[PDB]
Parts: structure tokens; C-alpha cells; sequence
């Protein structure tokens, strides 16, 4: 869910610096926006990059296919609710809304995280959600959501010998201070 | 020290008499006996103890009719014993009906005479397990017995020294469908895997039984055969 | 020991004694080794060899 | 037809022996239909004697891999499961041919989903000693110890084909040699290697040579090197690499290194089928260890041009950048006295009086500065 | 001894199902670092009746074998591998006879 | 005091590990048992195995 998105990351950095190519910016962001509902990385390079020919159409009904998307979700909140189950409401918008953050940076990650962070019946749910943090933040290089999330990982999820995403917060936490000014911990992590 | 004799039952256990005749059977030369497609072999191991002994006088693999191989894996006075029976047995069945026994019909027999010495109380069981062989309706037989009075059916097996590692190749080298001669290869084989350091043309001793009766090799094809067989 | 007939069978449960190791009587090649390793000392007749032996 | 499965092994051994590989190719390609008219129980036959014979003539890389592709779209194509197995095989063994790097292990990956629920127990370990092959010429040594052991506990069941014991034993030395700590057990494994090597593998056998006698000079026993080239079997196959063999031999019974880098070099296309130089060239500085201790003690009697830099039996000028880069990447704490004639060793080790107090101080002002808390907390 | 005046609560001690095995397994492997991917209820019904003593030996072959590869990561085929390292035999046969 | 104590007091039994004769099974085993646990404690600590009895 986050390969070509940290791709994009790459070539945030990639067209960051250098002016070499002034068209990386269309080939493969514009690669990049048709795919994974992709519309913050040209909402936000809609002003850093070039004028952007008339890129608003092609991208209308991209966003129309998200107005579609988040429509049957703002069904789904009361369809779930007359399914006679525990936390389906929470379980069927979760679903959609980290595919929210998928689509948006910033704004399905709030709609949705201090909702579906509201019961934690496993620290999977719990991380899956620092997950879909630390993937904003290592796009927008932040410090309070990619080092609290961390806090909460440091929280909670030492339990369950699972040790996969365990080391997962060893890696992040090498990736968060070789990306500042590491020696010791990134190869310790 | 119970059982003693062989009249009566143990407190909760078996006929402890006749599990000795079976470890007295365990402990004895090893054999190996195979079915294949078309004939079964049959392959012993026969040690003189000295360098005296003839190899000419007495004979392991044993034929009853002109057509039923029967080796043992145990001692030769009863094996003699039991061979006679079976013979006069089985002419007995040739009187009546004109007709060479099957291999089922001998071995129900010989399984009687078995179990009537089992029988109590003053006669001690045999201590011989054989392998009774023979081409019978076109489909051959092989047929294991024991001293107290069962029978199996095989299609490979062994008794005697190591039978458990000889069986333990038998089934990872054997298969069911094989030719005579490949029969024997595996059978020598499984017989070298257990036997002594010096195997010659004399040491084993090896009948088969074709289709066309039974025949028992002699050391000019066993020399030519085990002529570095592998 | 190979004596486990004055021995409890409720020492083979795992816990205990758990840990089954039954060695080889001889076997290949450690003939190999073996007959390599006693003729540390022995000084070894300078052709007669023991690969025949193996 | 019949007839004729006779005329596929006697056109195609003309055109393996005698013929080149695009006939022989136009006869693989030839005989498709032919194997749909034919029965298909001694096709795996064909295909052995086909494929094995035209990729055991010579290389020409645009034909053997695009034949084999050949091989899988057909067995793709008739969908069948024995036959495809053994050219699965066959194909990583053409992947192990110029060490691949990542797609023998993902075509591995595709054996052991099939083979490990079938029959043929020895089928997997066929392609596993494969995998312990790619993964020592990779040095992924724990698990090479992880497919040596699968072999081993595979091998417990049945007798194999039939020369796949010995090269079980040849690969048990390899794991072994790859350790560099227990030497006799695999100069063992060699050895029965070689002996299953008796007058049916030869271009394994002229290595099984190499790989025992190279432990054997690994062993530091070269009189039974000599002895064991003067063995019969030694002189039954003898020829150059244990000529390279005899020459390093005697080069490391009497230590020279002249004589050991000399006949190193000599023959240096031998040399390569050793891929442990390693042990070579650590012979040559494990003995140069001593050499320079014999020659570290002899500089304080009459000692001479630089002291520091030809000592060292005057081989050309220059053949450290091995003593200082000992003095560098390694020690004695020998310091580089150039100018003294001793070279001499020391240091006082023990000194740890101030160290012990420095951890001290360094733990005693934390418990000051928690005790701080206490002290400036309670007050105001 | 077994007088009831005397003896007054004899409860007996059966070997376990599958959900008690599941729980013995998780009560001693909760502590192993089970990698991911790895079911348990699989092990359960890998075990014909086990007592309980080769349940604990179960978890300790598996450690074995984590300690075999110079790992501290087990995965489900360590216990797929684990069962199978506990079989005795008790073989013998020309003895059935019964 | 234990049979003299304590490993008395001299006493190799001066037989080498290496004049064991290839005895991958059981050396490896051994080792595991006894030989590595007051070694390498802290990887019977890290995976959690609570190491064999006997």
C-alpha cells in the first residue's frame, strides 16, 4: 500500500534539489496520481512544480472516483450500524479511511484514527494506524506524530512476542535518526 | 518364574514359552525372501563354522513339491522335521485329488501341525519361522509362518539376524514390480547388508521358483551371478 | 548404561531425561577416523595402511 | 516407431559426438510431435537422453537456457508433473553453471512447494545439494549447515542415485572446509566421496584429490601428502593438479616461501580450482608469524640495513606492506622502532587502578546528581 | 489407604484435549518468539493424546532448533519438524499373534 | 567433597575431543547440553527455551 508512495517520497526528494529533468514531475507523478487515488502529491507539487497545463479535469474525475469512494463510506456509517455485530461502524469506515490516508495526507488521517483508535483489541490496530503515521512522516519529515506514535508504540506494543513489527520500530527508529544525525543507532537498530 | 508350562494362562500376559521360541527364532541365521512379478526368490546365509565343513551335505533352501520353495531361519532338526511332514502332507493331498497342492492349502496344514505341538503340554514348540514360496495358479505366493501356528502373507520379508535393518531395506529398496533377476540383486543385497565380510558362491545358497516350476540354483550360477553383484 | 529395566519408564518422560541419543556400533568412515586417530602415537610402518581395514 | 526410438539415441549420440548443437536442437525441436505419437511412460527417457546429452556437449548460452525454456512452456503446455521435475532440475543446475544470483534461489523456492509432499524423497535433496552448492559459493554457510543436514536426514531412508552419496560426502567436506575447524572428518568425507568416485566420476575425482590432499596441507602433516601421493590410486590418476599439489607440498614440508609463492604462481590455472587461496596465503602468513618472531628476537645481536625493513630473507625490497599492515590491522604492540636495532615489545597492561576509579566517578556523580532531586526537591 | 472416612476428595487427572493442549502450548511458547504466519491449533491436532510432559518437549525441540541456526526466530515449520522429533518404537512384529 | 571434590583436583581424564571419532551426532549434542549453556546463556534467555535437563 506504500511502495509507489514512498516512491513519491523519492521523487520528492528527487525533484527536490536538482532541475536536471523538469519533467520527472509529469512522467511519473503524474504515473503516480493516477494510481493509489494519489491526490495530495499533486495537490501539494500543484504550486513547487510547474504551472501544471490544465491539470484539473483529468484529475476531476479522479477526485470524483474518491467522491465516490467516501460517499459509500458516509453510507457505510449507518450500514454498518443496522449490521447486528460489535464495532462494525468502526471496522467497515476503518477499513476505507486507512485508504483515506491513502488518498490524503493529513485529513483521512484524522477523520479516521481517533475514531478507529478508540477500542484497541490488538496492537495491530494500534499500529497499523502508527504505521500509516510514519508513512506521512517520512513524506512530511515531521517530529511530534513520527516520535509519538513511537512514544505509543513504546507504550504498549512491547507485548506479544509477534516481532515482526517489533522490529519494524527498531528500523523506523534507525531510519528517523540516520535521516537526522546518527552514528550509533542506526546500526545498533 | 512363572509360565511353566504350557497349560496355563499368565496373570494378564501371553505364553511366555512361545515368546521365547520366537526370540530363540530371532536369534538365528538370516534369511530374505522376495516376491517379485513373474517368480519369488528365496536367499539364506549359510556359515560353515570351520574351514572343514562341506557345503554339498546339508541344504537350506528346500523344495516340497516340484513347484513350493521353503526355507526356515532357525534350527534344521525340527526344520527336517516339519519338511517331512509337509511332504507326506502334501502327497497325501496329491493322493486324493490328482492334483499339486496350493501353497494356502500347505500352509493352513503345516500352520495345524504347528499349533498341535503349541498344543499342551509336555512337547516344547519348534523353534523354526519359515518362508514357504511357490507358483500356484499363475499368480505366485509367498507365505510366512511362525512356531505358534500363525501365518502372513508377504511380499518381501526377513528373518533372523537384523531382520528389522533388512526389512528397513527391503522397504526402502524393494517395490512390488521387479523382474527375477533384479529380485535376486536386491536380495543379495539386503542378504550382504547383514551378512558376515566372506560371501561366495558357498556361504549363500539361493532357489528360486519360476512360473515353470521351482528350481534351486546351483554355485556355478550363484559364482556367476554373485560375481560382484554390485 | 543400555539398562533401562531397573530404571522407571517415567524417567523417559519429556522433562526429565529427555534428550535420546543411541550411538553407532561401528559404522563407515569412522573406521576412517578412528583408525586415524590411534595411530597418533604408534608409528606407522610407512606403507602398511588401513583403508583395507576400512 | 519403435524402430525408430532406437534412430533418436543413435542420430542423436552421431550428433553429440560428432555433430554440432543446432542440429542436435533441430532434433529436439524435431521430435515434439514425435513424443505425441509415442507412449508416454519412456518419454522421460528421451528427454534425459536428449536434454543431458546436448547440454553436456559445449557451451553456446543462446541455445541451452532458450532450450530449456523450451522445455518448461512444453511441460507447461502437456501439464504433467514427473517429467517436468527432473528439467526444474536441470535448469538450476544450469543456473548454478555461471552462479546466479537470485533466480536459482527463486526457482528453488518453486521445488520445495512440489517436491516435499511426494514421493521421491531423494528428489528434493537432488536440487537441495544444489542449493548447499550456490549457497557455499554465495557463503551462506548456516544454511549450507541447514541443507547438508536436510540431506543427511534425507539420505536415512534409501540408497540413492547411485553416485549422489559420494557427492553428499564431497559437500559434507565442503561445510565442513567452509568452518575451518575439524579437518580429518572431512578429509573423511572427501575420501569416501572419492572412493564413490571409483572409476565412474572422473572429472570429480581429479578434484577429489585436490580437495583431500589441499586439507591434508590444510592438516599440517606433509609426509603422509607425499605418501599418500605415492599411494595407488594416486598414481593410477595422476597428471597436473597433483603436480600443483606435490610442488606446494614439499613447499610447505620444508616452509619455503620462496618456493611456496614461486610454484603458486607457476601454475596459477590449477590455483584457481582452490577457491580457498585463503588457506595458501595463510600458510604463508601463519608461517610469517613465527618468522618474524624468529626475526623480531634476532635484531638485538647484530642487526642490520633498516631493521625494519629487510630482515626479511631479502626477497626483493619491498615484500612487506605484511609486517606493517600487521603492526596496522593486527598487533603485538610492536611499535615502529626504526632506528634502534631491537624492535622492542611493551606496554604495562595493568594500570587499571585509574581506569577502575575513572568508572567510578563517572557512576558516583550519578548517584550525586539523583541524589540532587532529593536535595534541591525537599527544600523549595 | 482408600478408606473414604480417610480419603475424602480422589479427582482424577485426564490427559488433555486440543484446547488444553492450544493452552499449554501458549502458557510455554508465550515467552518463545513465535516469528508470524504460525497457527497452534494445527500443533493440537498434530498431538494424539500428549500428556503434557511432550508438550513442554514440543516448545524445547523448537528452541532447539532455534539454537541449531544461530537464530532466536522459530517459525511454524520448526514445529512441524518439532512433532516429528518425538517417536519411539516398539516395532517388533511375528508378534500379532492376539 | 565429592568422590575426591570437585573434579578431583588433577585430574584430566586426558581424552581429547579431538580423539573422538567423528561423532557428529553425539559431540554436537553433548555440546549443546552441556558444554554451550554456561557459555551462550543469554540465547536460551533471548528465545526463552528453558535449556534440557539431561
Amino acid at each position: 500500500p506504500k511502495n509507489p508512495d514512498l516512491r513519491i517520497a523519492q521523487l520528492r526528494f528527487l525533484l527536490s534539489l536538482p532541475e536536471h529533468r523538469g519533467d520527472a514531475a509529469v512522467r511519473d507523478e503524474l504515473m503516480a496520481a493516477v494510481r493509489d487515488n494519489n491526490m495530495a502529491p499533486y495537490y501539494e507539487a500543484l504550486c513547487k512544480s510547474l504551472d501544471w497545463q490544465i491539470d484539473v479535469d483529468l484529475l476531476n474525475k479522479m477526485k470524483k472516483a474518491n467522491e465516490d469512494e467516501l460517499k459509500r463510506l458516509d453510507e457505510e456509517l449507518e450500514d454498518a450500524e443496522k449490521n447486528l455485530g460489535e464495532s462494525e461502524i468502526r471496522d467497515a469506515m476503518m477499513a476505507k479511511a486507512e485508504y483515506l490516508c491513502r488518498i490524503g495526507d493529513k485529513e483521512g488521517a484524522l477523520t479516521a484514527f481517533r475514531k478507529t483508535y478508540d477500542k484497541t483489541v490488538a496492537l495491530g490496530h494500534r499500529l497499523d494506524i502508527v504505521f500509516y503515521l510514519l508513512r506521512i512522516g517520512l513524506f512530511y519529515m515531521d517530529n511530534d506524530l513520527i516520535t509519538r506514535n513511537t512514544e505509543k508504540a513504546k507504550s504498549l506494543i512491547e507485548e506479544g512476542g509477534d516481532w515482526d513489527r517489533r522490529n519494524r520500530l527498531k528500523v523506523y527508529q534507525g531510519l528517523y535518526c540516520v535521516a537526522i544525525r546518527d552514528f550509533k543507532q542506526a546500526a545498533e537498530l | 518364574g512363572y509360565s511353566f508350562s504350557l497349560t496355563t494362562f499368565s496373570p494378564s500376559g501371553k505364553l511366555v514359552q512361545i515368546e521365547y521360541a520366537l526370540a530363540a527364532v530371532a536369534g538365528g541365521a538370516p534369511s530374505v525372501g522376495i516376491k517379485a512379478a513373474n517368480g519369488v526368490v528365496l536367499a539364506t546365509e549359510k556359515k560353515q563354522k570351520s574351514i572343514l565343513y562341506d557345503e554339498r551335505s546339508v541344504h537350506k533352501v528346500e523344495p516340497i513339491t516340484k513347484h513350493i520353495g521353503l526355507v526356515y531361519s532357525g534350527m534344521g532338526p525340527d526344520y527336517r522335521v516339519l519338511v517331512h511332514r509337509a511332504r507326506k502332507l502334501a502327497q497325501q493331498y496329491y493322493l486324493v485329488y490328482q492334483e499339486p497342492i496350493p501353497t494356502a492349502q500347505l500352509v493352513q496344514r503345516v500352520a495345524s501341525v504347528m499349533q498341535e505341538y503349541t498344543q499342551s503340554g509336555g512337547v516344547r514348540p519348534f523353534g523354526v519361522s519359515l518362508l514357504i514360496c511357490g507358483w500356484n495358479e499363475g499368480r505366485p505366493y509367498l507365505f510366512q509362518s511362525d512356531p505358534s501356528g500363525a501365518y502372513f502373507a508377504w511380499k518381501a520379508t526377513a528373518m533372523g539376524k537384523n531382520y528389522v535393518n533388512g526389512k528397513t531395506f527391503l522397504e526402502k529398496r524393494y517395490n512390488e514390480d521387479l523382474e527375477l533377476e533384479d529380485a535376486i540383486h536386491t536380495a543379495i543385497l539386503t542378504l550382504k547388508e547383514s551378512f558376515e565380510g566372506q560371501m561366495t558362491e558357498d556361504n549363500i545358497e539361493v532357489g528360486i521358483c519360476n512360473e515353470a516350476g521351482f528350481r534351486r540354483l546351483t554355485p556355478t550360477e550363484v559364482k556367476d551371478y554373485l560375481a560382484a553383484i554390485a | 548404561t543400555n539398562r533401562a529395566d531397573t530404571l522407571d519408564p517415567a524417567l523417559l518422560r519429556p522433562g526429565r531425561l529427555d534428550r535420546k541419543i543411541e550411538f553407532p556400533l561401528p559404522d563407515r568412515r569412522q573406521k576412517r577416523l578412528i583408525f586415524s586417530t590411534i595411530t597418533s602415537k604408534m608409528n606407522l610402518s610407512e606403507e602398511v595402511d588401513l583403508e583395507d581395514y576400512v | 516407431v519403435q524402430v525408430k526410438e532406437q534412430s533418436i539415441l543413435e542420430l542423436g549420440s552421431l550428433l553429440a559426438k560428432t555433430g554440432q548443437a543446432a542440429e542436435l536442437g533441430g532434433l529436439l525441436k524435431y521430435v515434439r510431435p514425435f513424443l505425441n505419437s509415442i507412449s508416454k511412460a519412456k518419454a522421460a527417457r528421451l528427454v534425459r537422453s536428449l536434454l543431458d546429452l546436448f547440454l553436456d556437449m559445449e557451451a553456446a548460452t543462446g541455445q541451452e537456457v532458450e532450450l530449456c525454456l523450451e522445455c518448461i512452456e512444453w511441460a507447461k503446455s502437456e501439464k504433467r508433473t514427473f517429467l517436468r521435475q527432473a528439467l526444474e532440475a536441470r535448469l538450476v543446475s544450469l543456473y548454478f553453471d555461471t552462479k546466479r544470483y537470485q533466480e536459482a534461489l527463486h526457482l528453488g523456492s518453486q521445488l520445495l512447494r512440489e517436491l516435499k509432499k511426494m514421493d521421491d524423497k531423494a528428489l528434493l535433496v537432488e536440487v537441495q545439494l544444489l542449493e548447499s552448492k550456490t549457497y557455499h559459493a554465495l557463503s551462506n554457510l548456516p544454511k549450507a549447515r541447514a541443507a547438508l543436514t536436510s540431506a543427511r536426514t534425507t539420505a536415512n531412508a534409501i540408497y540413492c542415485p547411485p553416485k549422489l552419496q559420494a557427492t553428499l560426502d564431497m559437500q559434507s567436506g565442503i561445510i565442513h572446509a567452509a568452518e575451518e575447524k575439524d579437518w580429518k572428518t572431512a578429509y573423511s568425507y572427501f575420501y569416501e566421496a572419492f572412493e564413490g568416485y571409483d572409476s565412474i566420476d572422473s572429472p570429480k575425482a581429479i578434484t577429489s584429490l585436490k580437495y583431500m590432499l589441499l586439507c591434508k596441507i590444510m592438516l599440517n602433516t606433509p609426509e603422509d601428502v607425499q605418501a599418500l601421493v605415492s599411494g595407488k590410486l594416486a598414481l593410477r590418476y595422476a597428471g597436473r593438479q597433483t603436480e600443483a599439489l606435490k610442488c606446494v607440498a614439499q613447499a610447505s614440508k620444508n616452509r619455503s616461501l620462496a618456493d611456496f609463492e614461486k610454484a603458486l604462481t607457476d601454475y596459477r590455472a590449477e590455483l584457481r580450482d582452490d577457491p580457498i587461496i585463503s588457506t595458501h596465503l595463510a600458510k604463508l602468513y601463519d608461517n610469517l608469524l613465527e618468522q618474524n618472531l624468529i626475526r623480531v628476537i634476532e635484531p638485538f645481536s647484530r642487526v642490520q640495513i633498516e631493521h625494519i625493513s629487510s630482515l626479511i630473507k631479502l626477497s626483493k625490497a619491498d615484500v612487506e606492506r605484511k609486517l606493517s599492515q600487521m603492526i596496522l590491522d593486527k598487533k603485538f604492540h610492536g611499535i615502529l622502532d626504526q632506528g634502534e636495532g631491537v624492535l622492542i615489545i611493551f606496554d604495562e597492561p595493568p594500570v587499571d587502578k585509574t581506569y577502575e576509579a575513572a568508572l567510578e566517578t563517572i557512576q558516583n556523580m550519578s548517584k550525586v546528581v539523583d541524589s540532587l532531586y532529593n536535595k534541591a526537591k525537599k527544600l523549595t | 489407604l482408600l478408606r473414604p472416612g480417610r480419603i475424602d476428595r480422589k479427582i482424577e487427572f485426564p490427559p488433555p484435549n486440543e484446547e488444553a493442549r492450544l493452552d499449554i502450548l501458549k502458557i510455554h511458547s508465550r515467552k518463545m518468539n513465535l516469528t508470524r504466519g504460525i497457527n497452534l491449533r494445527k500443533i493440537a491436532e498434530l498431538m494424539p493424546g500428549a500428556s503434557g510432559a511432550e508438550v513442554k518437549g514440543v516448545c524445547t525441540e523448537a528452541g532447539m532448533y532455534a539454537l541449531r541456526e544461530r537464530r532466536v526466530h522459530v517459525t511454524q515449520e520448526d514445529f512441524e519438524m518439532a512433532v516429528a522429533k518425538v517417536m519411539q518404537k516398539d516395532s517388533e512384529k511375528n508378534m500379532s499373534i492376539k | 567433597d565429592s568422590s575426591i571434590m570437585m573434579l578431583t583436583s588433577d585430574q584430566k581424564p586426558d581424552v581429547m575431543y579431538a580423539d573422538i571419532g567423528g561423532m557428529d551426532i553425539q559431540k554436537q549434542e553433548v555440546r549443546e547440553a552441556v558444554e554451550l549453556p554456561l557459555t551462550h546463556f543469554e540465547l536460551y534467555k533471548q528465545i526463552g527455551i528453558d535449556p534440557p535437563r539431561g
